């Protein structure tokens, strides 16, 4: 059984009871897909099909998913279920548009599709909490009681690491390094998630910063050209934060996690709050857990426990979640089955898929 | 009613000692006048084969569940 | 009675002395159509668990007071247009793993006279002299 | 110890086997070579099927070859699994 | 061949519209991959699927023949709409000006008055409770009832019959106005008791169930 | 033959005072559910969670609806704008819309709505339902008394063949409001100080009873008072769903002192346990007479606005509204409030007539059962032909609503 | 007797329309009494079994 | 009814899911104690 995570950013995919995904690859098409797209930007004009965990090009979405079956993975998708994944708060149209293109396009033998946040709190093993899933394009805070889903009370950021990329841009060239191109953009992102970390507490670490060169380290460019980092380090991962230094009128991860919370009944918030689950790339910043549980336990009442979890793996949660899922015997009877998809249309997604 | 399976033999092939049941696994090919095919084998049924001195292209017949 | 799923023995180390490995128990699953039960058994049945050469997939029986087991074959779920055997892919039993049966047989004192006149155990010579 | 407990874990069911020609269980076995069958009929045309493919070259051996029960209900693809 | 049970041995059933108690366990759905894929592959990569297409449809009954949108088998596109068999209208007379005259307004009704409410009957499809919630009582005064409305609806509709028939004869539209208002005046007043005339009804029953057996 | 439902592609909107529930046709919980409170700036909204509870300067906090029918039209036209554009993410020319409205919403609002959903967005089709019938139709009932208590207003609603009957509504202003309110003075009592989380920095626990330890944010902007009582309201909404519990019974202060505490910690840190008060406050809403500074004894109990909307009713629907009261809305999820009103309909409904509460407890299934119903009926295929379309308001006008959607 | 609905209500209140009405059923995969039950279709025209609690399942269970 | 299936069937995959997860811990711990226990067997078996 294989298992694709579609997310905004990455595709990654492999097979069910693998430990991790055999393949990830940026989710960009020209007629070239992924890497050879990303090389050969000179040829052809890139695009996303994925708008912030949401599909909108569902023609390039199949070159995807050709490129997945047949380069990478090197399958027939006939000969395989296919376990999907989906962004939470998706339009039910796009499930259906992903079930036709899968039974009819790719002739699968069954298929199933499932939300991300609820393969993450699969993957570390909770029944109960709430996930915070931080991708490349979007944010989401997705409460979980018993795995169901509560659609009611999550709420979705539009800030994740594509604006933190930019952001870092304007501050380096603030600095006087100037970066400009999608070519620079790369070596910016090297540099995020090489460098920077989230600080415990900002204005000390900006006075420490001001203060001393202790906090600095360099950079080396592929050019060989040799650069200094000092208070952006930190002051880019702050934006998750203090989203008003990317001029954006919202709340922070942590007021979106808390409020998502407050959404919920009340007998529940305790197994929520001792429960919260980061998850997605964007976390993978040090010291973001323990930047979140101090504000959150600011939030919070003091009789409530707060605990962050915050495995080493939360870059890929959901495709381990998604692999644990496939490879159940429990699960099996769950799977969409090709006949079912004759019978009753691309509507049989919403009788069978939570 | 007689659910027999009835041929003539075409071909045989068992295994050698390999421990346990694996010891006598085989196949055994018949063939009538518009159809063949090819049966695994029981692993117990070999020493009556050998007792009758099977020979390709005879013909013998088999009684299903017995 | 039912499909054999386990085979699993349990294990405490030592019999409170020196010691290899003890099992203490032999954890033994059955399922035949209501649903499924583990049994953990007397460690002494393995000599005859082996003796009948029963496997994961076969199907037995084993008696309340005696613990006696017995092998009546594997079930049809490993058959149905694979055939060839005398042993008979014999069918996944009905009714309930745990069962308590009532046998009736009539008798008449003659029948009893005659059965307990004759030698009828064929392992004797004279049996099949007879 | 293990010799005495080798445990188990046998496949639990095997795969259904259809005909690729006209459906149906599939009866007696696989022929001397490639895939099973249901009647003599479909064990003709399956002969008269893969000598368009031991050249290792050509067109479709099975795609709708020899009007390998046509009729669709739920359309079928070409008789080629082996 | 397949079996369900309703024994007399134990005797019970129980009934429910959504369903029977919060503890009810959840329902059994149609499934081909409960015994695993490897069980079934063979089947199913044997088929293809019949394509679907989201595809433009008209006749629901509707007389401005917009086109709305669903999911439907792309070989099934011209087919007519199925619920479109459901639209059955209620048979309520309709009458003319000179057919009036004789549908005489009684010095109580007018014209407006009917015209009202035949409208409102064939609107919410004689129910009369519904009609009399939403008759305009200000411009027509407080009629209610529903009887003075059902008889009033009734008699034109015996009249209308008894015009366009050569010769027949009805039973049933002889709509009896006074039973059915003495028939709820008496509702009216049992509903009205206070719970000590509710108590002496009981103990009366009781006595006469007592002393006649 | 036929088939079952149907699904065309609807959208779903039931517009609230407190919240705004929203999300496509076919799906049995609403995809969206934020407040109905904008901010206004002049003019520019901030709309939704995460833009509402930011401070601004001179940012006012309003509604669009009053009395639960539309007055501010810019406002009903941001949020729809909003949630066409961020939550729903399509283009509102492609979907058919399904809208509840209030039971007693006159023609000229049903009109001007009518209007500006074909006009302005310019929606391939439209209809409009009212509230108590929808919430009839998810529990699969044509005919019963819809009891909503809500924000605003306690209303018993009845209804019969899918239609209201709107000579026998009967309101009340006594729901979650007033409760708000009474928390209220009930703090001002206790010289309890409400503060906010947005004024907050940073806060360290303290005794129950104690004084606060907590430090001011420094940098917050001054804002107006509107938005400050919004915010205090958000607190005591919390504490209406944590504390307080209805009596199973008529009120008795020794009884209620009796029972076990519930403690309750406030943003600041302060923390207190609460006894008889919380039982107390929300009897108010059966036994209104004893309220302190209430105008009059005139006004009517939940169990007595649903004996008397039933009882203004014709007497042959009456055994089929007692024998189905649908209660709903969030102020009916206080504890004990359902087997309370239970109670008390037994000892007023004639024994004659068998009473029966559906079982709907659920805050899912109380607050949501309007757009549930909303979904059931755009999801039936012999809804279909019910739809306005844009052909008929076209040549029409906007008055084919008052036909087409009693 | 005071009159019922359709539903929620057998004939010791009411009429009973056995469109309502569980039963006790069995399967032709070996799971056994699943207790009372109704045959409903659901949307995509998928037959469903729903089910009903009973004090006594544990006995129809192993009956 | 679907409703209903929905919630019980993601709680009954929850709960699976936490099964497989601490089946996992017991599995190792109980292989890794093996082998401890075999190494005492063998170390004492010289000694024997």
């Amino acid at each position: 059984a294989l298992v694709v995570d579609n997310g905004s950013g990455m595709c990654k995919a492999g097979f069910a009871g693998d430990d991790a995904p055999r393949a990830v690859f940026p989710s960009i098409v020209g007629s070239y897909v992924g890497d050879e797209a990303q090389s050969k930007r000179g040829i052809l004009t890139l695009k996303y099909p994925i708008e912030h965990g949401i599909v909108t090009n569902w023609d390039d979405m199949e070159k995807i998913w050709h490129h997945t079956f047949y380069n990478e993975l090197r399958v027939a998708p006939e000969e395989h279920p296919v376990l999907l994944t989906e962004a939470p708060l998706n339009p039910k149209a796009n499930r259906e548009k992903m079930t036709q293109i899968m039974f009819e396009t790719f002739n699968t033998p069954a298929m199933y599709v499932a939300i991300q946040a609820v393969l993450s709190l699969y993957a570390s093993g909770r029944t109960t909490g709430i996930v915070m899933d931080s991708g490349d394009g979007v944010t989401h805070t997705v409460p979980i009681y018993e795995g169901y889903a509560l659609p009611h009370a999550i709420l979705r950021l539009d800030l994740a690491g594509r604006d933190l990329t930019d952001y870092l841009m304007k501050i380096l060239t603030e600095r006087g390094y100037s970066f400009t191109t999608t070519a620079e953009r790369e070596i910016v992102r090297d540099i995020k998630e090489k460098l920077c970390y989230v600080a415990l507490d900002f204005e000390q670490e900006m006075a420490t910063a001001a203060s001393s060169s202790s906090l600095e380290k360099s950079y080396e460019l592929p050019d060989g050209q040799v650069i200094t980092i000092g208070n952006e380090r930190f002051r880019c991962p702050e934006a998750l934060f203090q989203p008003s230094f990317l001029g954006m009128e919202s709340c922070g991860i942590h007021e979106t996690t808390f409020n998502s919370i407050m959404k919920c009944d009340v007998d529940i918030r305790k197994d929520l709050y001792a429960n919260t689950v980061l998850s997605g790339g964007t976390t993978m910043y040090p010291g973001i857990a323990d930047r979140m549980q101090k504000e959150i336990t600011a939030l919070a009442p003091s009789t409530m426990k707060i605990k962050i979890i915050a495995p080493p793996e939360r870059k890929y949660s959901v495709w381990i979640g998604g692999s644990i899922l496939a490879s159940l015997s429990t699960f099996q009877q769950m799977w969409i089955s090709k006949q079912e998809y004759d019978e009753s249309g691309p509507s049989i997604v919403h009788r069978k898929c939570f | 009613e007689t659910e027999i399976i009835e041929g003539e033999v075409v071909e045989i092939q068992i295994d050698r000692p390999a421990t346990g049941t694996g010891s006598k696994v085989g196949k055994l090919t018949l063939k009538t006048t518009e159809m063949e095919t090819i049966y695994d084998l029981g692993t117990k049924m070999i020493e009556s084969l050998t007792k009758d001195k099977v020979q390709a292209g005879d013909v013998i017949t088999i009684d299903k569940a017995t | 009675e039912g499909e054999v799923t386990e085979l699993t023995p349990c294990e405490t180390e030592n019999p409170m002395g020196g010691y290899g490995k003890t099992i203490s128990h032999v954890i033994i699953g059955l399922k035949t159509a209501k649903g499924t039960k583990q049994l953990k058994l007397d460690p002494s049945i393995f000599e005859s668990l082996q003796k009948e050469r029963v496997e994961a997939g076969d199907v037995i029986y084993i008696e309340a007071n005696s613990g006696a087991v017995k092998r009546q074959g594997r079930c049809d779920t490993y058959a149905t247009e694979f055939d060839l055997e005398a042993e008979e892919y014999v069918p996944l039993p009905k009714g309930d793993v745990h069962k308590k049966k009532e046998i009736i047989q009539d008798v008449t004192l003659h029948d009893l006279d005659v059965a307990n006149a004759r030698p009828q155990g064929g392992q004797d010579i004279l049996s099949m002299m007879g | 110890f293990e010799e005495w407990f080798p445990q188990g874990r046998p496949p639990k069911v095997p795969v259904r086997e259809v005909c690729p020609v006209t459906h149906r269980p599939a009866l007696y076995r696989d022929p001397v070579t490639d895939i099973p069958y249901a009647t003599a009929r479909a064990f003709k045309i399956i002969r008269e099927a893969y000598k368009k493919y031991i050249t290792a070259h050509g067109l479709p051996p099975t795609a709708s070859a020899l009007g390998p029960g046509p009729p669709p209900p739920e359309p079928l693809p070409g008789s080629g699994p082996r | 061949t397949l079996t369900f049970k309703r024994p007399e041995g134990m005797h019970r059933e129980v009934y429910a519209l959504l369903y029977s108690d919060k503890k009810d366990a959840p329902p059994l759905l149609p499934s081909d991959t409960g015994q695993g894929y490897r069980t079934v592959k063979a089947k199913l990569g044997s088929k293809k699927v019949r394509p679907w297409k989201w595809m433009p449809f008209t006749n629901p009954a509707r007389k401005d023949g917009a086109m709305f949108f669903h999911w439907r088998r792309a070989a099934e596109e011209g087919k007519d709409y199925p619920f479109a068999r459901f639209n059955k209208t209620v048979q309520v007379p309709v009458y003319s000006e000179q057919e009036y005259q004789l549908y005489l307004h009684d010095d109580a009704w007018t014209k407006a008055e009917t015209d009202h409410l035949f409208d409102l009957s064939r609107r919410f499809d004689l129910r009369f409770v519904v009609i009399h919630d939403r008759y305009d009582h200000q411009q027509f005064k407080k009629r209610s009832v529903e009887d003075l409305k059902e008889r009033y609806y009734h008699i034109c509709a015996k009249l209308a019959n008894v015009r366009a028939v050569p010769g027949t004869d009805l039973k049933i539209p002889v709509f009896d106005a006074g039973h059915e208002r003495r028939r709820k005046e008496q509702l009216e007043r049992l509903y009205n008791r206070t719970p000590e005339q509710v108590a002496e009804e009981e103990y009366l029953l009781q006595e006469l169930r007592k002393i006649e057996a | 033959g036929v088939y079952g439902g149907d699904e065309v592609g609807a959208l779903v909107f039931d517009i609230g005072s407190y919240t705004v529930r929203a999300g496509y046709a076919g799906e049995d919980c609403p995809k969206v559910d934020f407040p109905t409170a904008i901010g206004m700036v002049v003019p520019t909204y901030y709309i939704d969670t995460n833009a509402l509870r930011v401070p601004r300067e001179n940012m006012e906090a309003i509604s669009p609806l009053k009395n639960g029918m539309v007055e501010d039209w810019d406002s009903f036209q941001a949020i729809l704008d909003h949630t066409y554009k961020m939550h729903v993410k399509s283009e509102a020319s492609l979907h058919p819309v399904l809208m509840s409205e209030a039971p007693w919403n006159t023609r000229a609002k049903r009109e001007k709505l009518t209007e500006l959903m074909f006009e302005h967005y310019n929606i391939p089709a439209f209809f409009l339902c009212k509230t108590a019938v929808l919430t009839a139709f998810a529990n699969g009932r044509s005919t019963g008394l819809i009891l909503d208590s809500g924000a605003t207003h306690t209303t018993a609603i009845p209804v019969h063949d899918g239609y209201v009957l709107q000579q026998g509504i009967v309101k009340s202003p006594l729901a979650g409001d007033f409760i708000t309110m009474q928390c209220r003075e009930l703090f001002q009592e206790m010289n309890i100080e409400l503060v906010p989380p947005y004024m907050i920095a940073s806060k360290e626990a303290v005794r129950e009873g104690s004084p606060a330890n907590w430090k001011r944010k420094e940098k917050l902007p001054q804002v107006t008072r509107s938005w400050h009582n919004y915010m205090c309201n958000c607190v005591i909404q919390d504490f209406q769903a944590s504390v307080l519990q209805v009596s199973d019974s008529t009120y008795d202060e020794q009884v209620a002192a009796q029972m076990p505490t519930v403690h309750y910690e406030f943003p600041n840190g302060y923390n207190c346990d609460f006894g008889a008060e919380r039982l107390k406050i929300p009897e108010g809403l059966f036994d209104p007479s004893n309220v302190k500074g209430l105008s009059g004894n005139t006004m009517l109990g939940v169990s007595h606005v649903v004996t008397t909307s039933v009882g203004m009713c014709d007497i042959d629907i009456r055994p089929g509204l007692y024998g189905s009261v649908i209660v709903a809305g969030g102020n009916t999820l206080i504890q004990s409030f359902t087997d309370r009103l239970n109670r008390e309909l037994s000892q007023k409904t004639p024994p004659s007539m068998r009473l029966k509460l559906i079982a709907n407890n659920t805050t899912v299934e109380r607050r949501f059962s309007s757009w549930i119903g909303g979904s059931i009926l755009a999801s039936l295929g012999t809804f279909q032909q019910m739809w306005i379309s844009k052909q008929e308001y076209e040549e029409g006008g906007k008055q084919c609503v008052e036909r087409k959607c009693p | 007797q005071t009159g019922n609905w359709p539903w929620t209500s057998p004939k010791d209140g009411g009429l009973g329309d056995v469109r309502y009405r569980y039963c006790l059923t069995t399967l032709t995969v070996p799971q056994r009494c699943i207790g009372f039950a109704r045959r409903r279709v659901g949307r995509g025209g998928r037959v469903l079994l729903d089910r009903a609690h009973s004090d006594y399942d544990s006995v129809f269970h192993h009956l | 009814q679907e409703r209903r299936w929905k919630v019980a069937a993601a709680k009954k995959l929850v709960r699976t899911v936490v099964r497989h997860h601490e089946e996992k811990q017991l599995r190792e711990e109980r292989g890794k104690k093996e082998e401890q226990s075999r190494l005492r067997r063998i170390a004492a078996s010289t000694a024997r």
